[PDB]
C-alpha cells in the first residue's frame, strides 16, 4: 500500500512498496591443498611405475 | 562509475557468455567491430554502459570479459564467430586438454597449470578499472572445468580482491541435456568450496528452461542454443540495472543487500513474463497484472520449486517496456488476496521496484517474440531448497557404493573431501530448514 | 504397463489399493527407491515432495497433497479458520477452540471461561474433559505436547434405545483436478453405555473412538452404525431424513474447508500432481446442527466399506490420469 | 586430440584392416590417401584417426604388428593395403604357434621394441595424445601375448593416457586349438590390469548371430569381421565426428567405468545384415530401440536379463526425429527399470550423428557396462579349470619358461572379477 522511495529519470523509474511490518584461507594455504594433492598424484604413479618394474 | 568483470568458465559459461554479450551489443547499439554511433565521447567515459565495456582511441567498445576454457574447441568457434572483432585475442584463454567431467582434474591436476595465466588475464582488465566493484562468473555446476577450475579461481579472487564482489550464474544439471553421469558430484564439490566465496547467486536449471522452450516456445527438442538465448535474456533482465540509469541495484553490493540477509542462503529464485514464440501469427499483448501474475507460477521459473510451502526473504521486480507505478501497485494488490506469500516474521512483506522504460530487446530471427513489458521477479526464496535436496539425493545413492569415487582420488583428491561436501550441503539444507516453517 | 511404488506398510487403504492396482495386470510394482514411476502412495511422517516431478518421459502422482496438514492437525485447523476470511472468527460450524502451549492464547481464553461463569451457563471444555480451568491447564503442561482448547457439546443428539453419544465419519477424496467427492456411505461411530450428563470422569460414554470402546456390540456389530439404519432412525424418531437433517450441512463444511485451501495445496499447474483421501469428523446436536471436530490426513475405512471405497480410489483418482485399455461419489459442485 | 591404432596377430589385422577400411568410407577417404568425399562434418576431427601428409594425403596412425609375415601381407596386397605408412608394419617371421608364452616372454620380447619406436615416432608427431585402442584375439599368440605385452609397456612409458582395446574372445565353435581358455585367462588377467575401456567381442555371439539371425549356415571369418568393423565405427562414432557431446577416450571412461576393473563392455549393433544383400526397409526409431537392447543384437554372448546395467551409452546414426530417440530411449528404461542400477542416477546416454554408415539409411550403435558379462568370463573359467585340473597342453607353456603358479594367479583374477561383478548384481 505504502509506496516509498520513489525515484524517477529518463530511461524510467524505482520505488519501494510495503505491505506489512516485521514481528577465508590465504594464498599459502591455497598453495598447500594444491601441492598436497600433487604428492598424492606423483605416489600413485610411483607405485604404479614400482609395480611395472617388478 | 564503477565496472565489472565478467568471467565465463566452461563450455556452458563460454556459451551463455556468447549470448549476453550479443544481447548486450543489440541494448546498447554496439555493432560487431566494436563501434557505437550513439556514443559521443570518443576514447572514454563514465556512462552507464561503460561498466561493463572500456573504449580505446579509436572507438571500439570492449567488453571487460575473460573467457576461459581447458579445451580449445568451444573458445576458437568465438573467435572465428561474428563477434570476432569485438574481443581482443588476450581475453580468451584455451588449454589443451579438458577435465573429462572431472571436479578433480578441473580442480588440482589441469587447473594448477592455468590458475597463474588467468589471474594475470583478469589483473590486465581490473588495472584499466578506476574503480572495480567486482565479479560476475558464468559457469556449469556439472562440467569438469566448470565445476573444478571455477571453484580455484573464486578461492584465488577472495585472495587478490578481497574487498570485492562476487556473483554467480551458475547451471544447474538436468538429464534432458547433460552430458555427464557424474555431474552430482560435480555440483556438491564446486558448491561447497564457492559457497563462502559468492555473495549472490542465481541458479539455473536447465530442465525449467528446456520445458519453458517446448511449451511456450513450440521447440520440439531444444538446443543450447534455443536455451542459452532466453538466459541470455534473464541475465539481462537482472544486470540491466547496473548498465542503464536507475536507483535499484546500481552496485553488485545492492544485489546482497536487497536479496541476500542470510549469507548462506545467498541463491535468489529468478522468474521471468512473458515467453512468446516469434513464428506466433496473432498474439494478444500481456498487460502488467498479467505478466506479474506470472512470476508467481512454477511454470514461469528458473527452477522448479513450489514457493507456497517456503518463506520468503526478499523480492525485486524488475520491469521493462511499457509499465507505470499505478499499474505496479494494483496488480500487487490482487496477487497478494489471491495467493500464498509468505515472509519470514524478520522481514517486511514488501517488494523493491524496478521499472526500464526500454522493451525487452530480441535477437534477429530468434525464437522469442517482441513484446510491449517483460518482467523478472528476484526472489529469496526457502522453497529453492527442494533443487539442493534433489541433488543431494543423487549425490547419496553414487557415494554409498563409492561408484566413480576413483576417477577423483586419481586425480589426487581425497576420499574426505567428498563427505566434507555432503556434509556442508547438510547444513546448508538445514539452514532453509530453520528459516522455512 | 504403469507403475507404482508403496511407502506406507501401515496403510490399511493403500495396502488394498496396491493389491487391486496389482490385479488389474496393467500396474507393476517397483522397490521403495526406485525413481522411475508413474504413482506414488507415500509415507505419512517427511514425504519428499520436492522428488516428485522430475522424471522426463514420466507422468507423476502422489496420494498426499503437500501443504494439506494446515487442516489435519488440530493446532493448525484452529489456526486456519480463526486467519481465514473465508471461515472467519464467527464460524458456526465450529466451536470455540484456543492454542495453548505448556510452559499461544491463553488470556483470551480465560476472557471466554468468564463470560461463561458470570453468563452462569455450560462451561465445560475438552482438551480430556473437565469443567474447572485450573485443572485443565494443569494437564496441559504435564504432558509437554502443544494442545487445543474446545468448547465441549454438553447437549449432543441420542440414539434411542441407550441414550448413547455419537460421531459421524465422513469419507472425501480430492483429485488433481480438484474435484471434491464425498463418498455416499459415512459411519457412525457410537458409544455403547448410556451418556452421563454429571460424570464427565468416565471417559467410555463421552469419547466414542474404535479403540476405547473395544457394552461393546451390542446393539450393532463392532459400534458401528451405517447411513441406511441412520437415516430410517431419523425417519421414526424425528420426522426427517439424513440427506436434510444432517448432511447438507456436511456437504457444506467439507466444501468450505477445501474451498478456503485450494490457492494453498492445488497441484493444477505443478510439474506433479496430487490427490488425496480425507477423513471428516462430525458432532450432532440436540437441535440437528452439526459440527466439525477434526479432519483426518491418513484415514482408516470400516470393514464393509473397504472393497467399495478402494475401488473408487482407482476409479477417479488413479485412472483419471493413468486410463486402462454407477459413481459411488457424490460431487460437491464448486 | 589424437588416438594412436595398433593391431596385433592374424585377428587383430583382420578386424583392424576392415575397421579402416569401413572408417575410410563414412570421412570420404579412397585407397590412395585422397579425399574424394563432399561434407565439410567429415573433416572437422580427421585429426582424431589421421595424420595430415605432405601434399594432402591422409595417412592412418596405425601400427601393423604381428610375430608371422603371412596376414600383413595379405593387408597389403588387400583393397586399402596402399593407405598404411609402410614403416608402420613391423614383423617378425618364426610366429607365434597359438602360444601366450611365445607371445609375452619369449618370440615377442625380441620384437616389441622395434613396435615401441614406432609408437613413439607416432606420438611425438600429436599435438595431444588420448592414448592409444588395441584390436586383437585374446585365444591367438601373437594378438593375446605380444598384445598384452604392448599395453604393459605403453602404461609403463605413457601412464597419464588412456587404453582402450578391441578384444575377440575365443569360442570352441569356431575354434583353432584346444589352448585358446589358456590364453585367453591369461589375457584377461593382464586386461583387468592395465586397460581403460575394453570391448568384448565374442566369437560366440558373433556365431550365433550369423547363424540364427542372419541365416547364414556355414560362417567363415569375413561373415563375422563384417559385424565387428560394423560395430567398430558405431562405437567410435562420437570420437570421429562433431556434434553436441564432443566425446573423447577418457570421458567415456569416466562415464562408463564407477569401479576400475568392471571396464568390460559389452557392444550391440541395429539393425544386423550381412554382406551382399541389402536391406530395403528402413527401420523406424522403435524398431532400432528395441533392438539394440535385445540380446539377439549383443555382440557378446550373454543375457543382459541375468544381470543388471551399471551404465549405458548409446549412438543413433542417420536423420530421424530426435525427440523420437529421446521418447523411446526413455520408453525402454521406464519399462524395464529393474535392469538398471538404482544407485546410479541417469546411467543411460544417448547421442545423435547424422551420417549414417555404408548401405543403412539408420543405424544404432549399443555400449553397454552390464554385470552380465561375467557369463563370458565363467565360461571362459570353466573351460580352462577341465583342462588345467589335469594340466594338460601345459607343457606348450612351461618349455617357455612359465611356471604353473601363474596360471593359478591368472585363474584366479578371473574368479575374482566374476565375484566383483556379482557383488553389484544384487546390492
Ligand atoms: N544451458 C546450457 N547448459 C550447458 C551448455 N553447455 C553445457 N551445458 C551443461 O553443462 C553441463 C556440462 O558442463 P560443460 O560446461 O559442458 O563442461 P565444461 O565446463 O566444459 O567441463 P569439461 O568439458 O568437463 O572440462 C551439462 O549439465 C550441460 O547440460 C550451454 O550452452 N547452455
Ligand atoms: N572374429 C574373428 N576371429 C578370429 C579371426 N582370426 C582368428 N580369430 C580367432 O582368434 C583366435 C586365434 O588367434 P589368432 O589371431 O589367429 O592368433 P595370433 O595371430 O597369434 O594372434 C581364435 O579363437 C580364432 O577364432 C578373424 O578374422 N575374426
Ligand atoms: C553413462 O553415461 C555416459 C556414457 C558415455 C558418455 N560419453 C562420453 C560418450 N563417449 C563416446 C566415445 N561415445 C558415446 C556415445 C553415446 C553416448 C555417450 C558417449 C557420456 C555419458
Ligand atoms: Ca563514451
Ligand atoms: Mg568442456
Ligand atoms: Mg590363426
Amino acid at each position: 500500500m505504502e509506496v516509498i522511495e520513489l525515484n524517477k529519470c529518463t530511461s524510467g523509474q524505482s520505488f519501494e512498496v510495503i505491505l506489512k511490518p516485521p514481528s577465508d584461507p590465504s594464498l599459502e594455504e591455497i598453495q598447500k591443498k594444491l601441492e598436497a594433492a600433487e604428492e598424492r598424484r606423483k605416489y600413485q604413479e610411483a607405485e604404479l611405475l614400482k609395480h611395472l618394474a617388478e | 562509475m564503477r565496472e565489472c568483470i565478467s568471467i565465463h568458465v566452461g563450455q556452458a559459461g563460454v556459451q551463455i557468455g556468447n549470448a549476453c554479450w550479443e544481447l548486450y551489443c543489440l541494448e546498447h547499439g554496439i555493432q560487431p567491430d566494436g563501434q557505437m554511433p550513439s556514443d559521443k565521447t570518443i576514447g572514454g567515459g563514465d556512462d552507464s554502459f561503460n561498466t561493463f565495456f572500456s573504449e580505446t582511441g579509436a572507438g571500439k567498445h570492449v567488453p571487460r570479459a575473460v573467457f576461459v576454457d581447458l579445451e580449445p574447441t568451444v573458445i576458437d568457434e568465438v573467435r572465428t564467430g561474428t563477434y570476432r572483432q569485438l574481443f581482443h585475442p588476450e581475453q580468451l584463454i584455451t588449454g589443451k586438454e579438458d577435465a573429462a567431467n572431472n571436479y578433480a582434474r578441473g580442480h588440482y591436476t589441469i587447473g594448477k597449470e592455468i590458475i597463474d595465466l588467468v589471474l594475470d588475464r583478469i589483473r590486465k582488465l581490473a588495472d584499466q578499472c578506476t574503480g572495480l566493484q567486482g565479479f560476475l562468473v558464468f559457469h556449469s555446476f556439472g562440467g569438469g572445468t566448470g565445476s573444478g577450475f571455477t571453484s580455484l579461481l573464486m578461492e584465488r579472487l577472495s585472495v587478490d580482491y578481497g574487498k570485492k564482489s562476487k556473483l554467480e550464474f551458475s547451471i544447474y544439471p538436468a538429464p534432458q541435456v547433460s552430458t555427464a553421469v557424474v555431474e552430482p558430484y560435480n555440483s556438491i564439490l564446486t558448491t561447497h568450496t564457492t559457497l563462502e566465496h559468492s555473495d549472490c547467486a542465481f541458479m539455473v536449471d536447465n530442465e525449467a528452461i528446456y520445458d519453458i522452450c517446448r511449451r511456450n516456445l513450440d521447440i520440439e527438442r531444444p538446443t543450447y542454443t534455443n536455451l542459452n538465448r532466453l538466459i541470455s535474456q534473464i541475465v539481462s533482465s537482472i544486470t540491466a540495472s547496473l548498465r542503464f540509469d536507475g536507483a535499484l541495484n546500481v552496485d553488485l553490493t545492492e544485489f546482497q543487500t536487497n536479496l541476500v540477509p542470510y549469507p548462506r542462503i545467498h541463491f535468489p529464485l529468478a522468474t521471468y513474463a512473458p515467453v512468446i514464440s516469434a513464428e506466433k501469427a496473432y498474439h494478444e499483448q500481456l498487460s502488467v497484472a498479467e505478466i506479474t501474475n506470472a512470476c508467481f507460477e512454477p511454470a514461469n521459473q528458473m527452477v522448479k520449486c513450489d514457493p507456497r510451502h517456503g518463506k520468503y526473504m526478499a523480492c525485486c521486480l524488475l520491469y521493462r517496456g511499457d509499465v507505470v507505478p499505478k499499474d505496479v501497485n494494483a496488480a500487487i494488490a490482487t496477487i497478494k488476496t489471491k495467493r500464498s506469500i509468505q515472509f519470514v516474521d524478520w522481514c517486511p512483506t514488501g517488494f523493491k521496484v524496478g521499472i526500464n522504460y526500454q522493451p525487452p530487446t530480441v535477437v534477429p530471427g530468434g525464437d522469442l517474440a517482441k513484446v510491449q513489458r517483460a518482467v523478472c521477479m528476484l526472489s529469496n526464496t526457502t522453497a529453492i531448497a527442494e533443487a539442493w535436496a534433489r541433488l543431494d539425493h543423487k549425490f547419496d545413492l553414487m557415494y554409498a557404493k563409492r561408484a566413480f569415487v576413483h576417477w577423483y582420488v586419481g586425480e589426487g583428491m581425497e576420499e574426505g573431501e567428498f563427505s566434507e561436501a555432503r556434509e556442508d550441503m547438510a547444513a546448508l539444507e538445514k539452514d532453509y530448514e530453520e528459516v522455512g516453517v | 504397463m504403469y507403475t507404482f511404488v508403496v511407502r506406507d506398510e501401515n496403510s490399511s487403504v493403500y495396502a488394498e489399493v496396491s493389491r487391486l492396482l496389482l490385479a488389474t495386470g496393467q500396474w507393476k510394482r517397483l522397490r521403495k527407491d526406485n525413481p522411475r514411476f508413474n504413482l506414488m502412495l507415500g509415507e505419512r511422517n517427511r514425504l519428499p515432495f520436492g522428488r516428485l516431478g522430475h522424471e522426463p518421459g514420466l507422468v507423476q502422482l502422489v496420494n498426499y497433497y503437500r501443504g494439506a496438514d494446515k487442516l489435519c492437525r488440530k493446532a493448525s485447523l484452529v489456526k486456519l479458520i480463526k486467519t481465514s476470511p473465508e471461515l472467519s472468527e464467527s464460524c458456526t460450524w465450529f466451536p470455540e477452540s484456543y492454542v495453548i502451549y505448556p510452559t499461544d492464547e491463553r488470556e483470551v481464553f480465560l476472557a471466554a471461561y468468564n463470560r461463561r461463569r458470570e453468563g452462569r451457563e455450560g462451561n465445560v471444555w475438552i482438551a480430556l474433559i473437565s469443567s474447572e480451568a485450573s485443572e485443565l491447564l494443569d494437564f496441559i503442561d504435564e504432558q509437554g505436547q502443544v494442545h487445543v482448547i474446545q468448547k465441549y457439546l454438553e447437549k449432543p443428539l441420542l440414539l434411542e434405545p441407550g441414550h448413547r453419544k455419537f460421531d459421524i465419519r465422513s469419507w472425501v477424496l480430492v483429485d488433481h483436478l480438484y474435484n471434491i467427492y464425498l463418498y455416499r456411505e459415512g459411519v457412525l461411530r457410537t458409544s455403547s453405555e448410556p451418556y452421563n450428563s454429571a460424570n464427565f470422569q468416565d471417559k467410555t460414554c463421552h469419547l466414542t473412538n474404535h479403540c476405547i470402546q473395544k457394552n461393546y456390540g451390542r446393539y450393532e456389530e463392532g459400534n458401528e452404525m451405517f447411513f441406511e439404519e441412520f437415516n430410517q432412525y431419523l425417519m421414526d424418531a424425528l420426522n426427517t431424513t439424513l440427506e436434510n437433517s444432517i448432511l447438507l450441512q456436511i456437504k457444506h463444511i467439507i466444501r468450505s474447508c477445501l474451498m478456503c485451501i485450494e490457492p494453498a495445496i492445488s497441484t493444477k499447474h505443478l510439474h506433479y500432481q496430487s490427490f488425496q483421501l480425507f477423513g471428516f469428523d462430525f458432532m450432532v446436536d440436540e437441535e440437528l446442527k452439526v459440527w466439525l471436530i477434526e479432519v483426518n490426513g491418513a484415514p482408516a475405512c470400516a470393514q464393509k466399506l473397504y472393497a467399495e471405497l478402494c475401488q473408487g480410489i482407482v476409479d477417479v483418482a488413479i485412472s483419471s490420469v493413468f486410463p486402462l485399455a454407477t459413481s459411488i461419489f457424490i460431487k460437491l459442485h464448486h | 586430440r589424437e588416438i594412436v591404432h595398433i593391431q596385433a596377430g592374424q585377428c587383430g589385422n583382420q578386424i583392424g584392416a576392415k575397421f579402416w577400411e569401413v572408417i575410410s568410407d563414412e570421412h570420404g577417404i579412397d585407397p590412395t590417401g585422397s579425399y574424394h568425399g563432399d561434407s565439410d562434418l567429415q573433416l572437422e576431427r580427421i585429426n582424431v584417426y589421421y595424420n595430415e601428409a605432405t601434399g594432402n594425403k591422409y595417412v592412418p596412425r596405425a601400427i601393423l604388428v604381428d610375430l608371422e609375415p603371412g596376414t600383413m601381407d595379405s593387408v597389403r596386397s588387400g583393397p586399402f593395403g596402399q593407405i598404411f605408412r609402410p614403416d608402420n608394419f613391423v614383423f617378425g617371421q618364426s610366429g607365434a604357434g597359438n602360444n601366450w608364452a611365445k607371445g609375452h616372454y619369449t618370440e615377442g620380447a625380441e620384437l616389441v621394441d622395434s613396435v615401441l619406436d614406432v609408437v613413439r615416432k607416432e606420438s611425438e608427431s600429436c599435438d595431444c595424445l588420448q592414448g592409444f585402442q588395441l584390436t586383437h584375439s585374446l585365444g591367438g599368440g601373437t594378438g593375446s601375448g605380444m598384445g598384452t605385452l604392448l599395453i604393459s609397456k605403453i602404461r609403463e612409458e605413457y601412464p597419464d593416457r588412456i587404453m582402450n582395446t578391441f578384444s575377440v574372445m575365443p569360442s570352441p565353435k569356431v575354434s583353432d586349438t584346444v589352448v585358446e581358455p589358456y590364453n585367453a585367462t591369461l589375457s584377461v588377467h593382464q586386461l583387468v590390469e592395465n586397460t581403460d575401456e575394453t570391448y568384448c567381442i565374442d566369437n560366440e555371439a558373433l556365431y550365433d548371430i550369423c547363424f540364427r539371425t542372419l541365416k547364414l549356415t556355414t560362417p567363415t571369418y569375413g561373415d563375422l569381421n563384417h559385424l565387428v568393423s560394423a560395430t567398430m565405427s558405431g562405437v567410435t562414432t562420437c570420437l570421429r565426428f562433431p556434434g553436441q557431446l564432443n566425446a573423447d577416450l577418457r570421458k567415456l571412461a569416466v562415464n562408463m567405468v564407477p569401479f576400475p576393473r568392471l571396464h568390460f563392455f559389452m557392444p550391440g549393433f541395429a539393425p544386423l545384415t550381412s554382406r551382399g544383400s541389402q536391406q530395403y526397409r528402413a527401420l523406424t526409431v522403435p524398431e532400432l530401440t528395441q533392438q539394440m537392447f535385445d540380446s539377439k543384437n549383443m555382440m557378446a554372448a550373454c543375457d543382459p536379463r541375468h544381470g543388471r546395467y551399471l551404465t549405458v551409452a548409446a549412438i543413433f546414426r542417420g536423420r530421424m526425429s530426435m525427440k523420437e530417440v529421446d521418447e523411446q530411449m526413455l520408453n525402454v528404461q521406464n519399462k524395464n527399470s529393474s535392469y538398471f542400477v538404482e544407485w546410479i542416477p541417469n546411467n543411460v546416454k544417448t547421442a545423435v550423428c547424422d551420417i549414417p554408415p555404408r548401405g543403412l539409411k539408420m543405424s544404432a550403435t549399443f555400449i553397454g557396462n552390464s554385470t552380465a558379462i561375467q557369463e563370458l568370463f565363467k565360461r571362459i573359467s570353466e573351460q580352462f579349470t577341465a583342462m588345467f585340473r589335469r594340466k594338460a597342453f601345459l607343457h606348450w607353456y612351461t618349455g617357455e619358461g612359465m611356471d604353473e603358479m601363474e596360471f593359478t594367479e591368472a585363474e584366479s583374477n578371473m574368479n575374482d572379477l566374476v565375484s566383483e561383478y556379482q557383488q553389484y548384481q544384487d546390492a
